[PDB]
RNA sequence: GCGGGGUGGAGCAGCCUGGUAGCUCGUCGGGCUCAUAACCCGAAGAUCGUCGGUUCAAAUCCGGCCCCCGCUACCA
């Protein structure tokens, strides 16, 4: 395998600052049900854009340890 | 119960991974003969006419071999030349590719030949030639 | 043909693949590319030929072609038998298929590494399977031995003579090896000569077979003239194929009708037998086959009817939904780096359950002291009451096997 | 051996049609609002891989290597 992945905080509208995950490989991974996933456990609004999720508020860590708990290397993800 | 393995241990280890004897070279008129081809040859597992049909087609001349295993080359060619065309016969036809033995067996079905490693085990597949 | 089933199991990267390499010659390719830069992804298969050196010493007699000249010297060594092995993965993650695998096997192999910490995850969760499903007939092999102190492989069958103690393995004997350089592999070839013994096969019984390949030999651009059959690799356990023969496929291909789910039984006649390169006109026990078919290569591309079964067609054999186990769980979770003790099995939980070749999910009705009853996601064909199975947990992303039992009808 | 590509911190434009380096991730200043966002304007930052060639002028055209990526789709 070989699937690396960047967390880190993206702009968005009322709150404080969304959150970014990208570089899956999007041929093998489905964001929209990642997303969907995703969304369930930060209970907030999300959208994929274009290959990548986009989340509203700073969710870094949880994202990052719901991926490993989905099976994503540990070793593949940076927070930033 | 350690003694029949304790031998199995022995007996691996003792088939891991021999200087090559100096091939005597000469002249006589238009000749070129080797000695010890036969010897030679003897001790790197490997069929005269093999080592004679590639070194004679390298030299691009004729011969065959002495009834007391010697090589005797209608041509007379330098002592060194010999030694050139001869190594690259083992680097091809010899030598194991995964660690480089030279302690070899020389395998042939149908159209496939396979360098044999006795030390590593390994198959190098050759050119049928 | 191949006479047995002989199973490669042991942990990641010990090299089992490799020690097949030095016993056959073969490699498992490692292919999909993917297997070439990563590791043994399909189960690895290879034939060979064991004749032995009468007119010299052992173990060294023990020969791999018709050539006693080798050791001591000519008369051309006897043949013996012909057998096969079945390269299984080593990884983590491959259990599930491994686990597979083991169903076709008449006995197996341990590849420990001599190297790197005995007992290492699945080189455990492999053997404790092993004592689990059936495979009594086991050899330990002591591997990169080529790359260690004289003190260090020594020390090493020290704590495996110890593990090999209260266990099932009296004297599961332990033949170390350097699959790299083939070096010692004439005495293991004894040991597998010795104590893999071909097991006896009444044919009479049942025609009754595992799959766990197929493939579209055709290649790209074949014209539609010469489209050769559809074809259906496994192993062969109980009676035994003919060329010609009418046969059935279970539970074969499921249905859709706006939602609904409908597995049913597949029908074609033996095109074609074939064991390793060669061709044949039956096939009997031990080995894997590949069978010609006359079905629409579509349906066996990838590997489709993986975990399928092959039988005679009209024969009694049920399509299950819903099965009773009777059932047993280890204490320990032999196969996590860590060792966490077992949880009982709740009701409504998701388990795999590997029955044949076959790995299937399902969801758990029933919760009684040994047995409980589970509903089925795909249809399992249960050909006879002896049905052995192996039971699997999510336990922390990736499966883990915990516990086993019988299939009960 | 072919052919694609090295551009501000990251990821992409601009090059065959030579002079103008554009876009998205956060920063800073000023607006809008009762206020926060959003939106708006103004600001920081680039030897464009290197060693040179042609030209008035080279991110751009022609050669020299240095790493980067792919090549006509895999076997009872
Ligand atoms: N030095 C040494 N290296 C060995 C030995 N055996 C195997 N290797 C090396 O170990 C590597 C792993 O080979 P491989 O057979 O793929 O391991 P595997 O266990 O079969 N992989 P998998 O677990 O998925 O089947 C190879 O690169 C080989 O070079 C050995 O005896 N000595
Ligand atoms: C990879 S399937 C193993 C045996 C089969 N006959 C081959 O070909
Ligand atoms: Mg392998």
């Amino acid at each position: 395998e070989e699937q690396k992945i960047k967390i880190y905080v993206t702009k968005r509208r009322f709150g404080k600052l969304m959150t970014i995950i990208e570089g899956f490989d999007t041929s093998v991974i489905d964001l929209k049900e990642l997303a969907k996933k995703l969304k369930d456990i930060c209970a907030c609004g999300g959208t994929v854009k274009d290959n990548t999720i986009e989340l509203q508020g700073d969710h870094r860590k949880k994202v990052a340890e719901e991926l490993v708990k989905m099976g994503f290397s540990r070793d593949s993800i940076e927070i930033r | 119960s350690e003694k029949e393995y304790v031998e199995m241990l022995d007996r691996l280890y003792s088939k891991l991974p021999q200087s090559l004897p100096n091939m005597i070279i000469l002249n006589i008129g238009n000749t070129t003969i080797i000695r010890n081809f036969a010897e030679y040859c003897d001790r790197i597992r490997r069929e005269d006419k093999i080592c004679m049909k590639y070194l004679l087609k390298e030299l691009a001349a004729p011969g065959n071999v002495d009834d007391k295993g010697e090589l005797v080359i209608q041509g007379k060619f330098s002592s060194q030349v010999i030694n050139t065309l001869m190594e690259r016969f083992l680097k091809a036809y010899v030598e194991c590719s995964t660690c480089k033995s030279l302690d070899t067996i020389l395998k042939k079905e149908k159209k496939s030949w396979y360098i044999v490693c006795l030390a590593c085990g390994a198959q190098t597949p050759v050119k049928p030639l | 043909q191949p006479e047995v089933n002989i199973g490669v199991v042991g942990h990641v990267d010990h090299g089992k693949t490799t020690l097949v390499q030095a016993i056959t010659g073969i490699w498992t390719s490692k292919h999909s590319e993917e297997l070439k830069r990563g590791m043994t992804i399909k189960l690895g298969y290879a034939e060979t030929n064991i004749g032995v050196c009468e007119s010299c010493k052992k173990p060294e007699a023990y020969v791999t072609e018709p050539s006693c000249k080798s050791c001591g010297s000519d008369d051309e060594p006897k043949f013996l038998r012909r057998i096969s092995f079945i390269d299984a993965p080593g990884h983590e993650v491959l259990m599930a298929t491994m686990l597979s695998g083991a169903a076709l096997m008449d006995g197996a192999i341990l590849v420990v590494a001599a190297n790197e910490p005995f007992p290492q995850p699945q080189t455990r969760e492999h053997f404790v399977a092993l004592g689990i499903i059936g495979v009594k007939n086991l050899i330990i092999v002591q591997n990169k031995v080529d790359v260690v102190s004289k003190e260090e492989a020594l020390s090493q069958y020290r704590q495996i003579k110890q593990f090999t103690k209260g266990t099932w393995a009296e004297n599961v004997p332990i033949i170390p090896v350097s699959a790299l350089h083939k070096i010692n592999i004439d005495s293991l070839i004894e040991g597998i000569e010795e104590y893999i013994k071909t097991p006896y096969r009444d044919l009479s019984q049942k025609p009754v077979m595992l799959v766990i390949r197929s493939f579209d030999v055709n290649k790209p651009g074949t014209q539609f003239n010469e489209l050769k059959g559809g074809v259906i690799g496994g192993s062969i356990i109980q009676g035994l194929f003919k060329v010609d023969q009418e046969i059935k496929v279970l539970p074969g291909l499921r249905v859709e009708k706006q939602g609904k789910v409908s597995y049913e039984p597949i029908f074609t006649k033996i095109s074609s037998i074939r064991f390793g390169d060669e061709e044949f006109k039956e096939a009997k026990p031990g080995g894997l086959v590949a069978i010609g078919t006359y079905l629409d290569p579509s349906l066996t591309k990838a590997d489709n009817l993986l975990g399928s079964i092959i039988t005679l067609a009209d024969a009694e054999v049920p399509v299950l939904w819903n099965i009773r186990i009777k059932y047993n769980l280890l204490e320990r979770v032999v196969g996590a780096k860590e060792m966490l003790k077992v949880d009982p099995i709740r009701a409504k939980e998701t388990l795999m359950l590997s029955v044949g070749s076959s790995t299937t999910l399902g969801i758990v009705t029933s919760v009684k002291k040994d047995e409980i009853e589970v509903e089925l996601r795909r249809p399992v064909a249960v050909w006879s009451n002896n049905i052995r199975t192996v039971i699997s947990r999510q336990i922390a992303g990736r499966w883990r096997m915990i516990g086993w039992g019988l299939v009960e009808i």
